[PDB]
């Protein structure tokens, strides 16, 4: 018994992490050029506020 | 809407006027050219890709008849004679000096006024294509779009000329009204770019 | 003052693709 | 409704009408126009699956006819003879032109102005499923939609056109009704939308 | 336009005028000077290239005619007669004085007031590049460009003028209209300066 | 232009349960 709350334990922690741990974005697309945004390189600058 | 039943509407609306036909042909054309020179441009009128053949050892290419603006997304593209060719970049005229008296392929295009330029001097004959937006006459299509699309905004917007030339006070109820289609014009332009695109952050 | 205007002879004519 | 009770209610609203009738025709029909061409597209616009097919060596696919706006979370669809199918995806065209000579099957497409372009270029015919926002005058169902849904915006906006006509004040007046159903009925497509969805992240 | 149309739309808008298109031309040209004088350059009043030379040991240059500004992202050139060529920096007098009596190459100048100077002095005859906004009344293509693009600005202020003279009220409604159309215009400008262009720091 | 619309045959009847 002992073991098992230990495999929940573990296991719900993983478990959440792996849902919502993720880098995401909020924005809204009617102002932003969005072929800029793609794009990866050292200096871009997108353009609007 | 067929050019004709703007005219009707024109009279019904204005009051049921009836014999200024030729007046309100002439301001209906009036004002499909004045909507074109505003700042705003609606979603029909880029044209088919079109291509401009440069002759070798000159830099400045003229301007398409009529043009307006490039297109934000599309870029003067040479063709070369395997069929493939390379997206050209532009910059300002200034930072576009270093390359003078250099030899190669065009690589860098500049607006100027009325001629793009070709810094990097093609020594033989060349082609680009471009997509740019241009006026309502010169386009090819059978028809007038702008008889298609929102010819609410042309019918009010005509409206309000003669009124104007009327010295009668609802000239600006029709103003407004032009201003709402306006608006809601932008609106269906920018709501149908982006209908079904999905960016991510690279 | 011999600010010269140097003229532009160079052909200027376009063309469309069928669709 | 059945496009009489509606012209009758239109005669009694706005003051016991007895011969108009055929103003009223023509007018109303010219509302349907009118408020499709505005930016919204209320649900009872959207018109069912759509295929078409497309010959060889041709990247240039037009618009199909009538066409507004695609459907959001809806995308374009690649059938293979095989019953396989998969979907396309959407990017600018500049983002799009590297593929320019990249033979195989189809992946992406652009809107552009009025065709369709797969860079992707089959060497075969192909065959493409496509949804969109059709316009009422357009679509393949026997009666027309809006009367059925929404007659009051119908009944109003009518009429405030019928009655600014005549240069009468109530017509601020029943402008406001027409914004305010419009308003109800923005509010109700959402009500349908999202009506019974359930979302999790992931 | 093809400035009848103009006269005509003018005589139509402010009440059917007959007779005072003398009035018509002589105040409408005077339109499109004041607004050159203006601080707002559009986009076509940009001259195209020009090029001067320059004697011995007279480091005073005058202004080239019509000058107003010159090109913000445009330099002075330098041409030598092997083909080489390098762009002259820009600082004020001050700055510049210290180079008094430095022999070779010209590598500055300042505005002044209507003379260019050149303090790296040379000992020969010099060839010059220069490119400014010049009036339309001394640029070198037929027509003049300002009828063709903002013919409204230009219907609108000269009647604004034309009605202010004669004591109207409507003086104020035809300058506010004037006002937003040169807003509008202002926009425009950008809207092709920077049209597609791509920055990315250094 | 061959955008074709395919046709719905299937029978279009519902019903309901008494109390």
């Amino acid at each position: 018994p002992m073991n098992d709350i230990l495999t929940w334990l573990f296991d719900s922690h993983m478990y959440n992490k792996r849902q919502i741990m993720n880098n995401q974005f909020i924005g809204d697309p009617s102002a932003l050029v969005v072929k800029d945004v793609e794009s990866k390189e050292p200096g871009k600058f997108i353009r609007l506020r | 809407m067929d050019k004709a039943t703007l005219v009707k509407t024109i009279a019904y609306r204005m009051g049921n006027v009836k014999g200024q036909d030729t007046a309100i042909d002439f301001e209906l054309a009036l004002s499909i050219e004045r909507l074109e020179g505003q700042e705003f441009v609606p979603w029909f009128l880029l044209s088919e890709n079109n291509f401009f053949e440069g002759t070798a050892q000159e830099n400045r290419i003229p301007v398409p008849r009529g043009f307006i603006r490039e297109y934000e997304e599309g870029s003067l593209y040479l063709r070369r004679v395997a069929g493939t060719g390379k997206c050209l970049i532009k910059k300002s005229q200034d930072q576009l000096l270093k390359y003078e008296g250099m030899t190669g392929e065009p690589s860098h295009y500049s607006l100027t006024n009325q001629y793009f330029r070709i810094y990097p001097v093609p020594q033989e004959d060349f082609k680009v294509e471009l997509l740019f937006y241009r006026k309502s006459s010169t386009l090819n299509v059978e028809d007038n779009p702008w008889y298609e699309y929102a010819a609410e905004l042309l019918v009010a917007e005509t409206i309000w000329a003669m009124l104007s030339a009327r010295r009668d006070k609802m000239a600006d109820y029709w103003k407004s009204v032009a201003a709402d289609q306006m608006r809601r014009l932008t609106i269906l332009d920018a709501e149908r770019r982006l209908a079904n695109q999905e960016i991510f952050m690279g | 003052y011999d600010w010269g205007r140097p003229v532009k002879p160079v052909g200027s004519d376009w063309s469309t693709d069928t669709p």
